[PDB]
């Protein structure tokens, strides 16, 4: 049981950055550190999902199976909001039978200039919005990002990098099952781009965190 | 002179005449010729126009099976077409099930098996089609075709249909050694344009697919300025 932790996802001015961690745990193990966790779903769409990860790469493979077949049998490319769709009917039918899919998807794209994000958990609710997460980036990156995007007329590229990474210290330092290694994919100009791992700058050296202080017993 | 109604049914001579039948509707339909080269494989067919009304892409008669595979229906095309939804099961199993593109002559085998099938029972009826099989998986360019008694053969170059006799006289000419997938889009296509009748059929239009290094190994219909 192999299972990922925090997805999170903000939309920008022109696209949208979906970003992860490189982690599969095992309980409170962490036994895989280089496992590239995001996955390509057609020519527009790239999904994630916090859970586990067997749920997720049966699911993956059977939705990009529907993608890539349809477009080669003369049906065209299926769009964010399609993939979207088939997912979370596919989540539904599962948990109606009693064999959910133990995952929460963050789903992102962009097709016709229009960036998608939505969301899908285990019993099939979905929802778009400006700033989706799942995992500990619920509790710890959406007031985050939820305060960025507070701005009026919204956020540029940078400044959608910016705050992406003090999300990712935040879920490092206080999310348990984390490493400092984290992947970005940008959808914009109606194409997605995974960029290679990289790792955010942390502080440790405050004089509160010195053996002095926090010693118990003077 | 009853041992000819349904094919479940030898005749005197071991001959199986439902069979027979069914390859005559193929020898009369239209003509495809295809070639088997150093980097690939192409196919081309002759669509015999019904109307000067036809949207172009009406009746075509090769379809993709698989990224890397397609086929080419010579004969009744609906009939041909119930064979490529099987292609396509038989190519997405082998990707579902054993994690690979399926190999040409697999491919080619399950095909055949599935056309043979149709000529042991008395409730169906043989298929009115061959099928060009052309691959270009692991297993290098392939080219096989499939007929209705579900005989299966691999090939350097081909021809069925009316045309058949003199194009294969034509396709014994080239050197299969040697020659590319872009010097065969123009020899295949001088072939159809020579065995065309033009007393019995007047209106028509050349289909060319392909599936190359060019390509990137991608069955696929050949770019629309290069006849």
């Amino acid at each position: 049981m192999a299972s990922g932790g925090s997805v999170i996802g903000v939309k920008y001015n022109g696209g949208v950055l979906l970003a992860c961690d490189t982690l599969l745990s095992y309980g409170s193990l962490a036994k895989w550190p280089n496992i590239p966790r995001m996955k390509l779903v057609g020519a527009y769409t790239v999904m994630c999902a916090t859970g586990d990860y067997a749920d997720f790469q049966e699911m993956t493979t059977m939705i990009e199976n529907h993608v890539n077949r349809q477009q080669m049998y003369g049906g065209g490319a299926l769009t964010p909001n399609e993939v979207f769709c088939y997912l979370q009917r596919h989540v539904y039918h599962k948990r109606s039978q009693f064999e959910p899919c133990l995952c929460r998807f963050v789903v992102a794209g962009c097709h016709g200039g229009e960036p998608f994000l939505g969301g899908v958990d285990d019993v099939g609710t979905r929802w778009t919005d400006d700033c989706v997460a799942a995992g500990y980036g619920a509790y710890v990156a959406l007031p985050l990002l939820r305060q960025a995007l507070e701005k009026p007329g919204g956020l540029t590229r940078e400044e959608a990098i910016r705050v992406i990474k003090d999300c990712l210290r935040v879920l490092f330092y206080r999310e348990c099952r984390a490493i400092n290694k984290f992947q970005i994919a940008d959808a914009t100009s109606d194409m997605v781009s995974i960029g290679e791992p990289f790792e955010v700058e942390t502080n440790w050296e405050y004089d509160g965190f010195c053996f002095e202080k926090t010693a118990i017993i003077r | 002179t009853e041992h000819d109604q349904s094919t479940d049914i030898f005749s005197a001579d071991g001959r199986v005449f439902q069979v027979e039948y069914a390859c005559k509707a193929v020898d009369n339909g239209s003509t495809a010729v295809a070639a088997c080269c150093t980097d690939g494989v192409v196919v081309a067919v002759e669509k015999i126009l019904t109307s000067r009304m036809l949207e172009e892409g009406s009746n075509d008669r090769i379809h993709a099976v698989d990224r890397q595979a397609g086929v080419c229906i010579c004969g009744m095309l609906p009939d041909g077409r119930a064979v490529v939804s099987r292609a396509r099961a038989e190519a997405e199993n082998s990707r579902d099930v054993f994690a690979t593109p399926i190999p040409g002559s697999v491919l080619a085998s399950r095909i055949g098996e599935f056309m043979h099938v149709y000529t042991t029972h008395y409730a169906y009826r043989p298929f009115g089609c061959s099928v060009i099989i052309a691959s270009y998986a692991d297993d290098g360019p392939q080219l096989f075709v499939s007929d209705p008694s579900g005989t299966v053969a691999g090939y350097y170059g081909i021809a069925l249909g009316k045309g058949k006799t003199v194009a294969k006289t034509e396709l014994e000419k080239l050197n299969f050694k040697s020659i590319t997938c872009d010097e065969a889009v123009v020899k295949l296509t001088k072939i159809l344009h020579d065995v065309h009748d033009k007393s019995k059929d007047k209106l028509y239009e050349l289909e060319v697919a392909w599936v190359c290094n060019k390509s990137n190994c991608v069955f696929q219909h050949v770019p629309n300025d290069m006849i």
